[PDB]
């Protein structure tokens, strides 16, 4: 549309496009997650719930391979039973909503695999810096 | 229902820093839009200067404008400003503020003739 | 290449449906008036002007205004705000007293009873030893005959104490913008034709909603957002009759309402720094409050809603209207708050019509209660202060709240009656567009890259 | 003065000195930014405003090249129109206050350049780890 | 016990075992540190005290060599007067409680040494990227 | 000759508790995190302008 | 108006761990200052032992003190303590706690003779 | 332990003011007895033996 050619606009703007197009615009959805006599309690619990959710996400990233790299290749493989689709098709064919509907079952095992991979990389790096 | 109105000089000396400012009403600046500046030398066709975005896009201009154009948005005042440093008398043109949307430049400004003369 | 690895993408645009708290926002023009002569622009953040209504494309979300959240939160917020704007004001505990009431000095016929009763009574002054005898005016709907002589009492004086409203704070609605906090976004269904439930093909995200002025009305909801082109009816189930029918029409119907009885308020000192505002003299004629409407425009809008209601009930169907079947007062009439005083105005003149498949003005009389018990609590009543001057107001009727009668036994006609019911059906007429979603970042996806050591 | 020779003292102590001298003492100004029946609301809104400002600064850093490196060379160039002074003169001649007065206009374009540079480095690293 | 062989269970489960065995299970004690009309003030001050303690620990890490690596070799040496025990004995002989009782005196000098080492590494890296 | 109190036709009055005394204890004001209080330690300083120390 | 007062022994055996502690009143410890220990053998000149800072400086001593000196500050008690492990009888000296500021060691302690004798 | 008041009571609402309800005691329907508690003799003696031991 207006943002054709130079593919960007405001946050949640890429939510309709395919995930390959939406992957180039991730900094703003990361950005619009933190900043934004009894009603002060409501304002305060909203603000601390926002920073608690953001800190939980940053801690979930920080125990994995990437602290703030925002795109992280890692060392765990991919079971093809989970996706069971053509690989380059999903980046030109699927929205992130539809993809999250697809792998709703296949969740929370990936995160433990990531933690095992990161702890294995840490003990391997400890051994490597130990014998040197 | 959007309304764009330019403001600024129409008579400036060459080799100076030109600057307009277009006020926007009827809608918001931070929309799915490129608030743009487009000019037209008199009797000739249009000349797209550049844009700025209400999101977080970096502004991208026409490279023929020789990196002397800085469009700066003012979201606290619903405005966006053209700049043109080191002007010449051949840069005399009608100037236009406009809004690229899902349709192509629906609401323009009225367009004011900046006649650069010494 | 077939050795697929996984990648975490943080900041993925994807949401889920959620139910969180919200964010008040008022315009700064209402903040310009000092010391809060309307409620809570201090208990509500100032609105950032022209916020981001960034469009969304190729996106289909299912909206549901009937199981929607944030209308419950709007009801709870307005109830708690109405409570929080009374605790400064004066309790009317010493006013519960034996009233010697007679009729107002007026050439009254024996048929039409006097709506206003004059009442004299004892009242404590600022000094505890000295009491005074003082008189006032009240309506028929606020006094009952406790039991020769004729002595009355107030209606609320054996269920609850009453709190007189402060004449500082006014009940006129300032527009409330609702905003999501961080980590949430408000999806507005921008579809023209949309019956409240199902997939909306053209949505747009937003940070703050539009101006939602909280009006209090039972039938004929006032000053709402009118539709774009058509006249849209909305129901949770049209075949069901226990659910109401929210009718939102296109051209707003101008209504003129007035109390023509000129009033003089009178300050009576209950005690030290306790002011009570009674009614003094009726300067001029003793008339009856009424609300007009234009006859041709009302007939035209009734034709529009008949044309739209025949879609869901077949073409060859007789549609007739009736007035309210009964109940309490403030669901039979239509009630509102004009100029800081409450009207309860009869609607039989607007709903006596039948409709076959092929410069005047309607007047309708109102009644004015001085005490109110809105939301029907157990132990609260608000007394309203009488206001000076002949009082008039102009409003834009936007929608109706109708109810089909429980028709059985093979009838062609299907009648409609205006029913107020819950107050939430007002806010469901203004929160059908919006829903609230929680953004969830850090999606995960397979691709071909392996992290080097 | 007392801290002559071994150039350090408490926080905001280097604020009078030149920016070259002040650059060696940055850990404490970073440190004294987080730690430090109706008054509890004031205390709480002060504390959550402090952690919200700190989290906004850490997120502004994290979307750039450096998560917590606290000194970050990066890949965006410098327009000499902005500084328009002798380079080694400003580290022996200017305070940070005077320098912030100098580049008050030239702000908020640098941050978008940093974000573009970091996203370009991320897509280049993604391509580099993809073709390998 | 149940977790014999594959040495893991819930958080504080390794607290009885030796520090060498407990070193392989650190992600969960890091995890259970953030997540978990007048009582709302108590809930809120508990939550903001939790996130203030977590942010103080993450800032203490971030000014050192490791942002979120969770195991960090560094460049400061070790005074053998502090431990004064056999090195491989303590990883099969001591609990973390007993070790923290041992180095209670020898604390808060280590942290300044870490800050000096990190700032020295930063100025060395600045010089290295400057002359190149 | 009968009197009344002066306040009894404008407001009610609250008697102070004899527990709480009105003698001033010193209040120190402190800045929160992310703010600092600059004290102008100049001897001769008329309240407005540049404080050199 | 600052006042520094030493406390501790003045008679210790050699080959032991010596430790003094200087209390500070009249000002605060966490100032633009180096709370320092300076000694003087009797009949001889001064000998600067070292310092500590109320900010976050690492303490820096005289390298002739052979890394046996640990000055530890106590901001919760407005004090700062000298240490000297493995003393000898030649380390008999008047000891002084002082404060380096924008001027050079304005307020000292009175200075007490530690006579290391066996 | 078993505890009872056997005096049957009838509450009575007295209106103090507007919306102020006070609950007084009305009639004693039945006999006027004394409220009491019971414990088993053998179990109490046994538990006292346990705490003595
Ligand atoms: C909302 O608005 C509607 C519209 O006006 C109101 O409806 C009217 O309500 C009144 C009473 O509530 C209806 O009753 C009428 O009263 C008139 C006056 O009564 C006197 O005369 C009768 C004898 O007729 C005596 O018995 C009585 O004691 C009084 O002395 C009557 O004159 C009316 O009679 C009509 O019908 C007869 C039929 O034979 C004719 O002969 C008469 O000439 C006259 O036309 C009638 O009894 C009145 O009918 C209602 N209006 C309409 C149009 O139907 C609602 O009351 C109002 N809502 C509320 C809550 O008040
Ligand atoms: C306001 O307060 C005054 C003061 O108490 C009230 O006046 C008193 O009312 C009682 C009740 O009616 C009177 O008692 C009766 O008086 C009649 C007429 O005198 C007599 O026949 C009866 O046997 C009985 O005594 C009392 O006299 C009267 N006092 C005065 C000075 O008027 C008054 O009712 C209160 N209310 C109003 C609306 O004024
Ligand atoms: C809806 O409209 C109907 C008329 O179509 C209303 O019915 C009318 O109701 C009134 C009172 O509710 C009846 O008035 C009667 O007046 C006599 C006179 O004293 C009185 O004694 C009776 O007890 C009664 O009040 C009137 O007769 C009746 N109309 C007919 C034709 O029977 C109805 O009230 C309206 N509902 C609302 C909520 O306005
Ligand atoms: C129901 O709707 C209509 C408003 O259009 C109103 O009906 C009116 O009812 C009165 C009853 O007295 C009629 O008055 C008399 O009717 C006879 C015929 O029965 C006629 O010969 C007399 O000359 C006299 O007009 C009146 O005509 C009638 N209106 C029409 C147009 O026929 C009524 O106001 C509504 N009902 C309620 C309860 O509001
Ligand atoms: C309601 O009252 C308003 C009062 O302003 C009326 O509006 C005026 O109506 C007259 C008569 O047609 C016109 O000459 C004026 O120009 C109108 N003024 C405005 C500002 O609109 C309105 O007509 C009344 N409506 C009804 C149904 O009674
Ligand atoms: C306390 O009262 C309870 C009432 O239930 C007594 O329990 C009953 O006692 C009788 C008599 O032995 C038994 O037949 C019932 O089976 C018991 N019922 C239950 C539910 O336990 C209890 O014995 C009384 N205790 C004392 C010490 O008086
Ligand atoms: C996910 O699991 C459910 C069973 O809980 C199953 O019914 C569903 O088909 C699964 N989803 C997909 C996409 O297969
Ligand atoms: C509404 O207007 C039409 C057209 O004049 C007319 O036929 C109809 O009777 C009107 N309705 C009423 C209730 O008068
Ligand atoms: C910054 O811009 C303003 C115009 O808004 C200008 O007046 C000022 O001179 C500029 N600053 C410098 C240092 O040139
Ligand atoms: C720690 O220091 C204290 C003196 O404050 C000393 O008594 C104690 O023995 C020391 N701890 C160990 C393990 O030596
Ligand atoms: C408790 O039981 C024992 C055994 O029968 C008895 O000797 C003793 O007297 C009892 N205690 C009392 C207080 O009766």
């Amino acid at each position: 549309a207006v943002g054709i050619g130079a593919v960007f606009l405001g946050f949640l703007g890429a939510a309709g496009s395919t995930m390959g197009a939406a992957s180039m615009t991730l900094t703003v959805q990361a950005r619009n997650l933190l900043s934004g006599t009894v009603w002060g309690i409501k304002q305060l619990q909203a603000r601390v719930l926002a920073v608690e959710r953001y800190l939980r996400d940053q801690q979930l990233l920080g125990i994995w391979g990437c602290s703030g790299k925002l795109i992280c290749c890692t060392n765990v493989p991919w079971n093809s039973s989970w996706s069971n689709r053509n690989l380059s098709e999903i980046w030109d064919n699927m929205t992130w909503l539809q993809w999250d509907k697809e792998i709703s079952n296949y969740t929370q095992i990936i995160y433990g695999l990531l933690e095992e991979s990161q702890n294995q990389q840490e003990k391997n790096e400890q051994d490597l810096l130990a014998l040197d | 229902q959007v309304q764009l109105v330019e403001s600024g000089p129409g008579l400036v000396r060459p080799s100076e820093t030109l600057s307009l400012t277009c006020a926007v009403s009827g809608a918001s600046i931070r929309t799915k839009a490129w608030w743009s500046w487009i000019r037209q030398p008199p009797g000739k066709g249009l000349e797209w200067i550049g844009y700025v975005s209400g999101g977080w896009d970096l502004p991208n201009y026409n490279p023929s404008l020789k990196n002397r154009v800085i469009i700066l948005k003012d979201t606290s005042l619903n405005q966006f400003s053209l700049r043109l440093t080191s002007v010449t008398a051949a840069d005399t043109a009608l100037y236009y503020c406009a809004r690229e949307g899902p349709e192509d430049f629906d609401v323009w400004g009225p367009g004011f003739l900046v006649t650069v003369s010494s | 290449a077939e050795n697929l690895w996984v990648t975490v993408y943080y900041g993925v645009p994807v949401w889920k449906d959620a139910e969180t708290t919200l964010f008040c926002a008022s315009d700064a023009k209402a903040y310009e008036t000092e010391k809060h002569n309307v409620w809570a622009t201090h208990a509500c953040v100032p609105t950032d002007p022209n916020p981001q209504e960034i469009h969304l494309e190729n996106v289909t979300e299912e909206f549901n205004m009937w199981k929607n959240n944030m209308v419950e939160q709007m009801h709870t917020d307005i109830i708690s705000l109405w409570d929080q704007s009374l605790k400064p004001c004066v309790k009317l505990t010493p006013l519960c007293v034996t009233l010697q009431c007679t009729n107002v000095t007026n050439n009254i016929t024996d048929d039409m009873r006097g709506e206003l009763k004059n009442c004299s009574f004892n009242m404590t002054t600022e000094l505890r030893d000295k009491k005074q005898k003082v008189y006032s005016l009240f309506y028929r709907l606020d006094v009952v005959q406790i039991n020769s002589n004729k002595e009355y009492r107030l209606i609320n004086c054996n269920t609850s104490a009453c709190t007189q409203a402060c004449p500082k704070v006014s009940f006129e609605p300032i527009p409330i913008h609702y905003c999501a906090p961080a980590g949430f976004a408000i999806l507005k269904c921008k579809d023209k034709k949309f019956n409240g439930t199902g997939p909306c093909p053209s949505v747009s995200t937003v940070q703050c909603t539009h101006g939602i002025k909280p009006v209090v009305s039972t039938q004929l909801l006032l000053n709402g957002s009118l539709a774009e082109e058509e006249v849209m009816i909305r129901s949770e189930n049209i075949t069901n009759n226990a659910k109401n029918i929210l009718v939102q029409f296109n051209t707003p119907v101008q209504i003129n309402c007035t109390r023509p009885n000129n009033n003089t308020r009178k300050s009576i000192r209950i005690g030290p720094g306790q002011a009570f505002y009674a009614t003094g003299d009726i300067i001029g004629d003793i008339r009856q409050a009424h609300c007009n409407v234009s006859k041709a425009t009302w007939n035209e809008t009734l034709g529009k809603v008949v044309k739209q209601l025949r879609k869901h009930f077949g073409n060859n169907t007789i549609i007739r209207f009736a007035n309210s079947s009964g109940g309490d007062l403030e669901v039979t009439t239509h009630s509102f708050n004009c100029g800081g005083e409450f009207f309860y105005c009869n609607t039989s003149g607007l709903f006596n019509s039948t409709w076959i498949s092929n410069n005047d003005s309607i007047t309708l009389p109102c009644r004015i209660k001085q005490i109110i018990n809105m939301w029907q609590r157990i132990g609260q009543c608000m007394y309203a202060p009488p206001i000076q001057g002949v009082i008039r107001c102009v409003s834009n009727i936007t929608g109706l709240i109708l109810t089909r009668d429980g028709g059985s036994t093979n009838s062609t006609t299907e009648t409609f009656r205006p029913g107020g019911g819950d107050m939430r059906d007002n806010w469901r007429s203004e929160l059908y567009k919006y829903k609230v979603v929680k953004i969830e970042p850090l999606g995960v996806a397979p691709t071909r890259c392996k992290r080097r050591v």
